[PDB]
RNA sequence: GGGCGUGUGGCGUAGUCGAGCGCGCUCCCUUGCAUGGGAGAGGUCUCCGGUUCGAUUCCGGACUCGUCCGCCA
RNA sequence: UCAUCUAGACAGCCGGACGGUGGCCAUGGAAGUCGGAAUCCGCUAAGGAGUGUGUAACAACUCACCGGCCGAAUGAACUAG
């Protein structure tokens, strides 16, 4: 995350390392996002920088519209599909990995989100919560 | 002396830590309301180099525009203009020494 | 702590609104408190409050006002703090604050001054001349939220005596006029608001809101003081002559017609007083601008400008009476403007529009402004047709139709011609017959009590039963 | 602005010093040698750089 | 007034607050300036409730409010529901909604008289809105934007809609809602106007980066003067 | 990485401290297997500082280009 | 190696630190203090045709010189263990 964080985030189990391809949930014309970096990740020998729900990543559009391909852009993870624990102790997970496109300040490139988003992401990014249909 | 009055006025407005564009708007309004100290001033103020410009009558209706440093006295600015005069003369003498051998 | 000298100000010797030796002015550039006085304040706390008020950001200004209010609230402990020096400084800052874009700043400033007057009563006498006009301007501000609380507080300050409030208008009337002059003549949109931080618009919007308040104040001053015109004629003339008040009469652009309405009221009040008749030039300038306004109303803005239209026509009728329709004579194309205005206005009807139209007709008929048959009737007929088609979809529909009938019926009476009579009957029948549910709205039926002899209406009912 | 006398009193402790050219030590204004061992008590001193 | 406010830096006030004529709701994790704006402008006549909806600071997008009633998602806990029942006046009705879309502020754009909803809501939820809020309902999209609550700001006097909206859609929605609508932007050009600001009959609260022409458009369309 | 040299009009190219020619085409004149002739336009001499009186010219720096030499088992 | 020294030295306080004369050239000015040369008398206990700050030029302040307090060694430059 980093700059555009609205508050802090509890530790969510990391599910999306570098090289992961997730679905592109918004209506910006991109089909999938390919994660090349995680904002705020630490440094360890041989350890891959991994992303969780609500994290801001750097991503490229591998499949989609040609004006979105072949460049790096920030993205926000909204669906994780690797099970994580909340402080009320429910273990929950979606059925796919999904993210949306944003600028470095966090406002969405698109306008609407298809499918659910996590509340740990909706609380942390208000534009995602603004364009989100259902928040769970 | 009147240049020193204008300098004391502009420096008093500067020492209030007032915004430069608001100072220029204050000069325009007082020129419209007929203040002599304001009307002696020219509005594109070079406060970035601590320099003002002032209108002086050529005959004791034509006016000339002279730049005055705020950090030196009016007599000291006059000595600087005299110094730029004196430096120009020496270059002219160097040109006169140049002319004969150059044109040959 | 505070440094610098206002040398330029010393030469000017104009105190603007202030009468206590400190210039008080609305413009941002000047009238700022002198550095030396600021140092003289009794406590450090007060001085910090003043620096914050000077800073541009609103959150900072508001926080300082909140602090000042708290200090005033604890008056007994802090009475020493508020001295003549505080009052002189406050007076200079208060003026700038009341013109502030943010309502909270405006409201708090007004509340604070009133508290000072209540707490320091009889010691603010020297400063009453400076403070009272500004307080009143706030009480006559278009926004209800700023004005209503301010007035209530003022009344409370004076122990709920109506006489005292009225007295204030009388006692400081010369000063109140000076404030109006300063806003109208001395100031310009640029002077009021900084160009760097505002657009060409907004700066205009702000000036207009402030000037509207001045006009409202002027109207109030005139009503309160009977002799104001005679005593302050020279000052009144300069305020009136300037086009700034008149520029407000533009309906092409602008958020509200409330400001425009205020100007109309002023013209009417001046006519009632006879100042407009007395001074021809002011009247002509006002009249021409009013005529121009008629052109401004257009199909695109008809919905927005509809409430103000009944008022515009009513003023015109009153003006026409002066000088035998002299007002139309001033403009060569005035008749054309009126005709155009009527055509645009008829399409959308607002409550009271028809009465205004009839009033205009009544004033104009003696001098034959509009041809009764060639010009007026077409206007009337088209109107009823329009009313019926969108009928009674509207709500006031019942009232609006009722009005048309009452007015048209009067217009028809002054005809003595068959076509008019024929039109009345045919239109009436059409209006009732296509109708909507005229009978069903009892009020509508009651308001539209009748249009013809009783027996005939019965014969028509007879035909409906007799019909195939 | 502080006050002229109070600016003088604060600048007596903050600005009217000398700086050793070798080890950057803040020194008395009338000093002749640096008081520090690491520069070897050198006499290469300069006035502390004022504003204006 | 359109009051300049931030939620700890956030210029979106409709996300973190829900303002009606009768009550106000604000998030629990808020700054002193953010609370002081609603406390000064609203006054003591109108209750301000510090609330959490479904464990989230976002409350404006989670709930849809009216002077007659308040709608909350299924995930709202019993402690939050009881706290809202105690803090709110007896006039308003609070009822949980069991519906898949579950973010009622995004789904529903509503005022005192008439409401716009997401087209794909369930019929039981539509009847629940019509019962609790007492409000007639239309299923419509604003130029293809299904999130009418996020992309419209609505009050009794007027409405602000999305800037990239077809004009034909503007008179259609204006005739359907019986209020005048203006296409405009908030928060230095942000498209999400309903998330950008909250409004009622006499107050509008917006972000600090909302510019002066935008604020003038707000006060003009909502008649706050 | 280092060394050495290089930089001119739209293009090529001449320059001793006091920017010319040719090519492209602007116009005019001139006529198969389409020419020639005459007046044109065209440079911040790669850039920035100093010297001089004035640097394409002298010097210093930077940019750029072209050459040459360079790791291990 | 030079100087000063109970006929009062060096630090520290306090007082004076003057006239011819605004010496001669030169400058729009420069009067000790932008520079070029000379650099002398008077009164002296003592005071430079000036050590700096210093003003357009002045004015003003301080110096190196002499004096009251102090009463005895001290200052500069250099050399090497
Ligand atoms: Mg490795
Ligand atoms: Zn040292």
């Amino acid at each position: 995350s980093g700059n555009g964080a609205q508050g802090t985030k509890f530790r969510i189990s990391l599910g999306l390392p570098v090289g992961a391809i997730m679905n592109c949930a918004d209506n910006s014309g991109a089909r999938n996002l390919y994660i090349i970096a995680v904002k705020g990740s630490g440094s360890r020998l041989n350890r891959l920088p991994a992303a969780s729900l609500g994290d801001m990543v750097m991503a490229t559009v591998k499949k989609g519209k040609p004006e979105l391909r072949k460049k790096v852009m920030p993205a926000i993870v909204v669906r994780q599909a690797k099970s994580w624990r909340r402080r009320d102790g429910v273990f929950l997970y979606f059925e796919d990995n999904a993210g949306v496109i944003a600028n470095p300040k966090g406002e969405m490139k698109g306008s609407a989100i298809t499918g659910p988003v996590g509340k740990e992401c909706a609380d942390l990014w208000p534009r995602v919560a603004s364009n989100s249909g259902v928040v769970v | 002396p009147l240049i020193e009055e204008v300098k004391l006025a502009v420096q008093g407005l500067i020492d209030q830590q007032m915004d430069w564009n608001t100072i220029e708007k204050l000069i325009k309004s007082e020129q419209k309301k007929g203040n002599r100290i304001a009307q002696l001033l020219n509005l594109p103020l070079n406060l970035k180099q601590n320099k003002i410009s002032v209108k002086l009558d050529l005959s004791s209706n034509e006016k000339i525009n002279v730049t005055i440093d705020l950090g030196l006295s009016a007599y000291a600015n006059a000595t600087e203009y005299f110094n730029i005069k004196k430096t120009s003369a020496q270059k002219q003498k160097k040109v006169e020494k140049n002319v004969g051998k150059a044109m040959k | 702590s505070f440094g610098g000298i206002n040398t330029f100000q010393q030469y000017n010797t104009d105190l603007g609104l202030g009468h206590n030796g400190v210039r008080i002015s609305l413009n941002y550039f000047d009238g700022l408190p002198d550095p030396s006085l600021l140092n003289s304040l009794y406590s450090n706390e007060l001085k910090l409050i003043f620096k914050s008020l000077l800073k541009r950001d609103e959150t900072t200004k508001e926080k300082a006002l909140m602090d000042l209010s708290n200090l005033i609230s604890d008056f007994n402990q802090n009475e020493y703090f508020f001295n003549d020096i505080f009052l002189l400084c406050w007076s200079q800052i208060y003026a700038k604050l009341i013109i502030s874009d943010y309502k909270v700043i405006r409201l708090q400033s007004h509340q604070i001054t009133i508290m000072l007057v209540k707490s320091l009563r009889k010691k603010i006498s020297k400063f009453l001349k400076d403070f009272i006009p500004l307080i009143l301007l706030g009480t006559c501000e278009l926004d209800y939220s700023v004005s209503k609380p301010s007035l209530n507080e003022l009344t409370e300050c004076f122990n709920k005596d109506p006489a005292k409030i009225n007295a204030l208008w009388a006692v400081f009337q010369e000063q109140l006029l000076n404030l109006v002059k300063e806003i109208v003549v001395n100031e310009n949109e640029d002077t009021i608001s900084d160009e760097r931080y505002s657009s060409k618009e907004e700066s205009e919007f702000r000036y207009h809101r402030v000037i509207a308040s001045a006009v409202l104040l002027l109207i109030k001053l005139f009503v309160h003081n009977k002799d104001v015109s005679e005593r302050n004629s020279s000052s009144l003339k300069v305020i009136l002559s300037d086009e700034s008040i008149w520029k407000l009469l533009n309906l092409k652009n602008g958020q509200n017609t409330n400001a425009y309405e205020t100007v109309l009221r002023l013209i009417d009040v001046l006519y009632t007083r006879g100042y407009m008749p007395s001074h021809k030039n002011i009247m002509k300038l006002a009249v021409k601008k009013l005529l121009k306004s008629l052109t401004h109303i257009t199909s695109k803005n008809i919905l927005k400008v509809c409430p103000v239209l009944p008022s515009i026509l009513n003023l015109l009728a009153t003006l026409d009476d002066y000088e035998d329709g002299t007002i139309w004579s001033y403009d060569k194309s005035s008749k054309e403007k009126v005709l155009k205005f009527l055509s645009v206005s008829r399409t959308s009807p607002s409550p009271g529009f028809f009465n205004a139209v009839f009033a205009l007709y009544s004033s104009t008929k003696r001098h034959s402004f509009l041809d009764y048959y060639l010009e007026w009737l077409p206007f009337w007929q088209k109107s009823v047709q329009r009313l019926n088609e969108k009928g009674f979809s509207a709500r006031n529909s019942a009232e609006v139709l009722n009005e048309f009938w009452t007015n048209f019926l009067k217009f028809a009476e002054d005809s003595s011609e068959e076509r008019v009579k024929k039109m009345v009957e045919s239109e009436i029948f059409n209006s009732l017959s296509c109708g909507k549910s005229l009978s069903e709205y009892t009020k509508l039926n009651q308001t539209l009590s009748g249009v013809f002899p009783p027996d005939k209406w019965e014969r028509e009912i007879e035909d409906y039963f007799t019909s195939d | 602005i502080i006050e002229p006398s109070l600016k003088a009193l604060a600048s007596k402790y903050n600005c009217d010093k000398s700086v050793c050219r070798k080890c950057y030590a803040r020194l008395p204004p009338r000093a002749t040698n640096c008081r520090k061992r690491k520069c070897g008590h050198t006499n290469q001193l300069r006035p502390k750089k004022k504003l204006k | 007034m359109a009051t300049r406010t931030q939620f700890e830096n956030s210029n979106e006030i409709g996300v973190f607050s829900k303002l009606t004529n009768t009550y106000c709701l604000v998030a629990v994790g808020g700054s002193e300036n953010f609370y002081s704006a609603f406390e000064a402008e609203l006054g003591d006549a109108i209750p301000i409730v510090h609330t959490t909806i479904a464990g989230t600071r976002i409350i404006g997008r989670m709930t849809a409010g009216n002077r007659r009633g308040l709608l909350v998602p299924t995930q709202t806990t019993d402690q939050e529901l009881q706290h809202l029942r105690n803090s709110l006046p007896d006039s308003v009705k609070i009822q949980r909604v069991e519906e898949r879309l579950s973010a009622l502020g995004n789904v529903i754009c509503c005022n005192d008289y008439v409401a716009l909803v997401h087209p794909d809501i369930d019929r039981e939820t539509e009847e629940l809105i019509s019962d609790v809020l007492g409000v007639e309902v239309f299923r419509q999209t604003i130029s293809g934007n299904i999130l009418v609550g996020s992309y419209c700001s609505l009050s009794n006097q007027g409405g602000l809609v999305h800037p990239q909206t077809s004009v034909q859609d503007q008179e259609e929605l204006s005739s359907l809602l019986q209020v005048p609508l203006v296409a405009g932007t908030v928060n230095r050009g942000s498209s999400v106007v309903g998330a950008g600001m909250v409004v009622n009959d006499y107050l509008a609260v917006t972000g600090l980066d909302t510019t002066a022409p935008e604020l003038s458009v707000i006060e003009s369309i909502f008649r706050l003067q």
